[PDB]
């Protein structure tokens, strides 16, 4: 019998693949801005 | 295509089934607590109303200000719900400013803000996140009603659209009128009604106004925990048909596979 | 096409020959073989006629062997032999994108890079539709 | 070419005395079949003398090892077999065996091979690539995914294996930090689908930080390479195993969940990745 | 039959005096292999003496050249030779070579040939269908895909190409239109994949126009004609360039964004979809 | 050795006297494949003589007919012949046929075959399966589900066919009654499915007594098996077709709807399960 597993959705490299890619990108990105911006702030301290 | 992209393509949407199910099943649990808690939303609801359903307490004519209410999610895969709300939102603001009136609204639902962004940017006023995350309270519409108040746009006419849970599998986007101005809630019927004055009917007011939000709330997460579900159901029933259609492509392509190399092998074999 | 398959066989070495000639003599030559698949199958056709046994996809054993006996010849001379050189560009046709094919994975693992060209990227407006994600060079 | 020029610029293949310590043996893609299922014989043979009659330790460095395999494929057809799956050679596992056999660590001395074996169209259950994973002890597989991601090396972390990864050689800790990895990036791949349909900013905070710490482990698998300063233009970098067992320990532990994940890419130790975070802050 | 008793009455085939402009040549599939394999060259040749010896412009119609190589396959086993891919010929690809290369415009004369080539288990990268691409300035690629929806002609707009597709050649206006319908024909289909899973309701608003226009433009490619009107009973339509041309570069503009997406549908110029878009008012 | 010593605690095989009632035709997996290819062909052949020399309605059994599929693949492959498609035998159909039309219906006699059947890569569209379901006349599906949910014999009421459950073979009345059963039992997976999603009290009056008969029918469809008396001290029951037609009449009918669910479990005739009930309070 066929099955599947794990994390199959990027490997079939689809458009729901680099979906998700897209949105984890987008999102860290925002939040490497604040971590940024939190460690500017305190390195002024 | 070839075998192994046929089988990445089954396998990546035997995932989206099974993970669109599990989240209809999240939703239908979450859809039963908000219908639980509806009832008790809906008397405080329809109580505060009350008065201005036994009054006719309505605006006199043309307001220069006008607040708009757009309740609202900030989580998406709901369906039309949010486009719903949107669109009445768009229409009212579009009728509301051929009078000439100033339009202002207010998102309680990051979606909303994102929708109306294009366009309505500079419309918003206050806008508000993280609801449909957790089940709305009362403290939050309390805040969300502080801000409103705090906010120094002193409207004149004021409206709230929400979906208004009718069934579970059918919603209503209502428009209901807040005459949050003071003035414009004395009226005829207030000389009937006692010791109105000035600072009590206002603070009654702005509780009403609270209450509406809480309502209003309670009722757009019923709506969309429910379309959230209906939705989710249809993505899992669409995730499985595409299932069963790449299963018998993939058991051709396996098929085909096995008798290509069998012939190879046996043609190098005569070929001998 | 009309041409006999020996002569679509024999045709990349005779322009890999003229391009030789400059490569020794401190001259710099480029030399396109458009396209490698079609003399993959003259080369099948000439080996399955010749009652040599056939291999992967009816392709002789050595299909790998004549590209790359080709290929290999694509050099940088240095200054003590004139300092010439010779530039290859391949071009190898796939089935509906399946570059994970014989002859395509024979010459992409030959060649020193690769030029993706997707239809894809095509239809929609990129042309050239060179996939930068996925073309690279040695 | 370019090896031997960069073996003779390093002093390691000396052209003026005999201080030379790398042999080579050649045999390359214009060579007839014959010769390319001969020359790994020929190296290992080099090898096999410098293990067996001098004493000393061997270093026996083979790209790529698929060849042999191709090249016995490719004149089996006209040696007179009927052809065996995917068109190899009947005695492929016969042959490849024969070979692998040689390439060990006897009494009289050690061989510490380093294979490359290709692949083809990036399919591992090929017979060629399939043989010799019970002929390696540890295995490393790069994986096109991983290096389109521009992690390079492109070493797929729950693919590789090695027979001494276990707590009674190289110790608890070490085996610990390892599996932890594993473990969180096996959950980031059972997530990512997850996140292909609810979307990352629907997520549960819990899961979000296990998400972070996955991807901060992903670019600090990453490192540059003194062979690839020329194409990265990155310094190359050579981290001692204490310091990648702390750095990823303490990316477990969460110590670094305030560093942007652009931090831990392409760097060395912890402490760079540090310097380079605040580097980046103070832009 | 039927083709030589329409040409008999439309006058193309004259009975009675030397008037006749269409030579047929029939070789069917009720011939055996060796017949199948040769009748092409016939009509091949005739073609060629009308191209040559008397210096005129000629149509070449094959139907179905497929079967060339069908035979050349059937006969190729009996003669003796180690099949290629597909158990086909190993001189698959020289037969064609000769029999193609002999259908071409010299300088004497043209041969504007159309060929039909059957695909196979609608199998495109069957050999006998893929080593004839090669062979063909303009290509058109039906699919059964779209003929499910009705969409008639059955032509792929994402498969099918033309030599002459050349803003040079084609003009700037035509290649820029052609381009656009494209561009936005192959966005729709990669967004495809969401709108079947998800929904449609789960698209941003541009994403939803493209989607629009691009089925508004799959509508439109469809076209009735003249020899199906005795099937589906609506009237061919035979549009000339530049309204196609004004019609599609409308829809891509945006001018046609209120209409329904049937409108489109079998119908001819864009005056006919806008007088039918009414109608169902 | 399991199945014979089973056999013989159940007996349907004695050792003692000759009232046995299965002959065993065994070709374990340890003989070459031309011993299995044979074995089905030999227990044929002890059917047919029962079948033509003493006109009995013989029940033969193949476990499984994969297997022999299987046998018959590795022989022909033994012999040199060119393989069909995914690696069968040339002579499949031919082989099946030959086995299977001697399972026929003679005027002396009929023999009936229950074959086990094992689908390879759970593809029914592999030849093996395909060619066996070329000459089945019915399925019995037994569904480990049905078994955890307490129901023996696990049969699958609904996933099992049968070729004459027509009204033109079974008779009106029949079909009738098993259409209604099916009906109610995929109403009521309906109804269960919005128990799982809803509550109970959404569904109407209408809906919760469709629940209720279509329970009552499946926990009817369980029957004690006179070869399991011995382990479960339950009697077994040989239930006519007659009684049971005009059981699942009456339960559809809403006739013993008053009764509890527990009333028609492991009973045979209608009759047992009212007597069950009125055993209960």
């Amino acid at each position: 019998g066929v099955r599947s597993g794990a994390g199959a959705v990027r490997d079939a490299g689809g458009a729901f693949g680099k979906k998700e890619q897209a949105d984890e990108e987008r999102y860290f990105r925002a939040r490497a801005r604040e971590q940024l911006a939190a460690l500017k702030k305190h390195h002024e301290n | 295509a070839t075998l192994k992209d046929i089988t990445r393509r089954l396998k990546s949407i035997k995932n989206i089934q099974k993970i669109t199910k599990s989240m209809k099943m999240v939703a239908a649990a979450k859809y039963a607590r908000a219908e639980r808690d509806l009832k008790p939303a809906r008397v405080y609801g329809i109580g505060s109303l009350a008065l201005y359903e036994k009054a006719d307490i309505k605006v006199p004519e043309d307001k220069k200000k006008h607040l708009i209410i757009g309740v609202s999610s900030d989580r998406g895969l709901c369906g039309a719900i949010h486009s719903s709300v949107a669109k009445q939102i768009k229409s009212e603001v579009a009728n509301l400013t051929a009078a000439g009136k100033e339009v202002k609204i207010v998102g309680v639902g990051d979606k909303i803000r994102g929708i109306l962004h294009r366009t309505h940017s500079d419309q918003f006023l206050v806008t508000f996140k993280e609801v449909g995350r957790k089940p709305p309270t009362f403290g939050d519409a309390s805040v969300i009603a502080l801000e409103l108040l705090n906010s120094g746009y002193e409207f004149d006419e004021g409206s709230i659209i929400f979906n208004r849970f009718r069934s579970v599998i059918s919603y209503k986007t209502e428009e209901k009128p807040i005459f949050s101005l003071d003035t414009v809630a004395s009226a005829e019927s207030m000389s009937i009604y006692d010791d109105i004055d000035a600072d009590v009917l206002r603070n009654y007011q702005e509780y009403s106004l609270a209450n509406i939000i809480y309502y209003s709330l309670k009722e757009s997460t019923t709506s969309e925990q429910s379309a959230r579900m209906t939705a989710m159901d249809n993505a899992s029933k669409n995730a499985s048909e595409m299932i069963d259609k790449l299963t018998l492509t993939f058991n051709r392509t396996r098929q085909a596979v096995i008798t290509k190399e069998l012939i190879e092998i046996i043609s190098g074999a005569a070929a001998l | 096409a009309s041409d006999a398959a020996p002569l679509q066989y024999l045709a990349p070495y005779s322009g890999c020959s003229m391009g030789e000639y400059f490569r020794d003599n401190g001259k710099h030559a480029l030399i396109i073989y458009d396209d490698l698949s079609k003399q993959a199958v003259a080369y099948r056709q000439m080996s399955l006629l010749l009652r040599r046994p056939p291999g992967r996809e009816a392709y002789p054993g050595d299909v790998f062997y004549l590209h790359s006996r080709l290929l290999e010849r694509a050099a940088k001379m240095n200054d003590a032999f004139g300092g010439g050189s010779l530039t290859a560009l391949p071009v190898i046709e796939t089935q509906a994108g399946d570059v994970s094919a014989y002859i395509p994975t024979n010459v992409i693992s030959i060649t020193d890079g690769q030029i993706f060209l997707e239809t894809e990227l095509f239809y929609k407006g990129i042309r050239p539709a060179i996939n930068v994600g996925l073309s690279v060079s040695r | 070419n370019d090896l031997y020029h960069e073996m003779i610029e390093s002093g390691v293949i000396n052209l003026k005395d005999a201080t030379s310590k790398v042999a080579l043996v050649y045999g390359q893609m214009n060579e007839p079949p014959g010769a390319r299922a001969r020359v790994a014989l020929t190296g290992l043979t080099v090898a096999e003398y410098f293990r067996d009659q001098e004493g000393q330790d061997v270093l026996l460095f083979i790209d790529n090892i698929f060849r042999f395999t191709q090249a016995g494929s490719e004149v089996s057809a006209l040696l007179g077999r009927i052809p065996s799956a995917v068109g190899y050679q009947p005695t492929l596992a016969t042959d490849m065996g024969t070979m692998q056999e040689r390439i060990t660590t006897t009494k009289k001395g050690s061989i510490t091979s380093v294979q490359a074996i290709y692949v083809p169209a990036d399919d591992l259950t090929d017979p060629a690539p399939a043989t010799t994973f019970a002929h390696l002890d540890a295995t490393t597989v790069l994986s096109r995914a991983i290096a389109e991601l521009g992690i390079y090396p492109a070493v797929d972390p729950l693919d590789s294996t090695s027979r001494i990864m276990d707590p009674n050689i190289v110790g608890s800790e070490h085996y610990d930090v390892a599996r932890g990895v594993q473990k969180i990036l096996q959950d980031y791949k059972s997530l990512q689908d997850i996140i292909a349909i609810l979307g990352m900013d629907e997520l549960s905070e819990e899961d979000k930080l296990t998400v972070s710490r996955a991807r901060k482990i992903q670019r600090f698998l990453s490192q540059p390479f003194q062979v690839a300063e020329v194409f990265t233009g990155h310094l190359g970098k050579l981290v001692p195993l204490k310091e990648t067992i702390k750095g990823f320990q303490q990316i477990l532990a969460g110590e670094y969940d305030h560093l942007p994940e652009q931090a831990f890419y392409m760097v060395g130790p912890i402490e760079e990745a540090v310097a380079k975070a605040d580097k980046l802050a103070e832009e």
